[PDB]
C-alpha cells in the first residue's frame, strides 16, 4: 500500500539520523536546569509556613467563644473583604513546560487597627490575617511551579522512552531495507554483464574456430 | 532461560495435548498464562507517556504477575521440573488475579485447582 522507495528515500533517511541524535542530545540538558532549581523553592517554601501558620491560629483559636457575638465587632473595624473577582495579583508568563499562570497573595486586610472589642484577642487576630497572606504567596508559587515540572518531567520520560522503540531502530531498518535491496538490485547487473562477456568472446571464438 | 512467549507463536497448542493425554490442566493453563502476562508488560509502555503511571488498581494485580512469571518461573537455573510442578505452582501466580476476571479458561477448572 504505503512502501518506502529505496533511491528518493536514501538520502533523507541518511540525514535522518544526524538531525535526530544531535537535536535529542541537548533536549536532555534543556528541562535538567529547571528540576535542579525547583528543589531549592520548594523546601525555601514551609520556612514561612511553619512560622506564619501558628502565629495566625494563635489568636484564632483563642477567639471562638468569645466571639460568635464580637465576629460583628472585629470584622467592623478591620478592612472590608478582599475582592472575590481576581482580590489576588494574577501574573502570566510564558516559560518552557508550557504557558503556566502564577499570581502572588497580597490584599489589604489591615493590621492593628479595629477600635473596640476584646482587649488583646481583636486587634491580634486582625493582625493574624497577614500572616494567612504572606505565609500563601510560597504555596502561591510552588504549586503553580508543581504545574509547570508536570509537563517537563512528562515529556521527558516520553521522548526517551519512545526513541528507544519506534523511532531509532526503525530509522535505523529504512538504511538497512534500502541498502539491501540497492545491493540485490547488483546481481542481475553481474548476471547480464556475464552473459555478456560470453556473446564477446563467443564471437571471437568463430573467427578461430566455432 | 530468558524465554519471552509474547512475540512467540506455536502451531500447535491443543494437540498432543489434553484430558490425559497429557495433564487435565495443561489445555487449559495454555492460553491462560498467554494473555495473562500480556496485560503485564502493556501498562510498562504507557507508564512513560503519561505522568509516571498509566494504572487503576484493577491494573496493579496483572501488574504484580509480569513481576510473578519473572524470576520465579522463567527462571529456574537449569532445574529439572516436571509437568506437574510446573502447572501446579503456574495457580500460585494465577491466585493475585481476580478470579472473577478470567475469561481464558474455564470455571470447572476454578474449583479443581485455585
Amino acid at each position: 500500500s504505503q512502501v518506502s522507495p529505496t533511491r528518493m528515500n536514501l538520502l533523507q533517511r541518511r540525514g535522518q539520523l544526524r538531525l535526530a541524535q544531535k537535536g535529542v542530545d541537548l533536549l536532555k540538558k534543556k528541562r535538567d536546569a529547571l528540576v535542579a532549581e525547583f528543589f531549592g523553592l520548594v523546601r525555601e517554601a514551609m520556612e514561612a509556613r511553619k512560622a506564619l501558620d501558628q502565629a495566625a491560629k494563635e489568636a484564632y483559636a483563642a477567639l471562638l467563644l468569645a466571639q460568635a457575638f464580637d465576629g460583628p465587632e472585629v470584622v467592623a473595624g478591620a478592612a472590608l473583604g478582599v475582592p472575590p473577582l481576581e482580590g489576588v495579583e494574577a501574573e502570566v508568563e510564558n516559560v518552557w513546560g508550557s504557558k503556566v499562570p502564577r499570581l502572588k497573595a497580597t490584599f489589604p486586610d489591615g493590621a492593628l487597627l479595629s477600635p473596640v472589642g476584646t482587649p488583646a484577642y481583636t486587634l491580634e487576630a486582625s493582625r493574624a490575617f497577614r500572616r494567612y497572606a504572606e505565609a500563601l504567596i510560597r504555596v502561591a508559587n510552588t504549586e503553580t511551579r508543581l504545574k509547570k515540572i508536570g509537563e517537563e518531567i512528562k515529556k521527558t520520560t516520553r521522548r526517551v522512552n519512545a526513541l528507544e522503540q519506534v523511532v531509532i531502530p526503525g530509522i535505523r531498518a529504512q538504511i538497512r531495507f534500502i541498502q539491501q535491496v540497492l545491493e540485490q538490485r547488483e546481481r542481475e547487473d553481474t548476471f547480464r554483464l556475464k552473459r555478456i562477456k560470453g556473446k564477446i568472446e563467443a564471437r571471437e571464438a568463430e573467427e578461430e574456430g566455432g | 532461560p530468558p524465554i519471552d512467549p509474547l512475540p512467540s507463536l506455536s502451531r500447535l497448542m491443543n494437540n498432543g495435548v489434553g484430558k490425559g493425554k497429557t495433564r487435565e490442566d495443561h489445555k487449559q493453563v495454555s492460553d491462560q498464562l498467554y494473555s495473562a502476562y500480556a496485560n503485564g508488560v502493556d501498562i510498562r509502555k504507557l507508564v512513560a507517556i503519561i505522568g509516571e503511571d498509566a494504572l487503576t488498581e484493577n491494573d496493579r494485580r496483572y501488574l504484580q504477575f509480569a513481576d510473578a512469571f519473572e524470576r520465579f518461573f522463567i527462571n529456574q537455573g537449569q532445574q529439572n521440573r516436571s509437568i506437574e510442578e510446573s502447572l501446579q505452582i503456574a495457580w500460585a501466580l494465577l491466585s493475585m488475579l481476580p478470579q472473577g476476571e478470567l475469561k481464558r479458561i474455564s470455571k470447572d477448572h476454578i474449583g479443581k485447582y485455585y
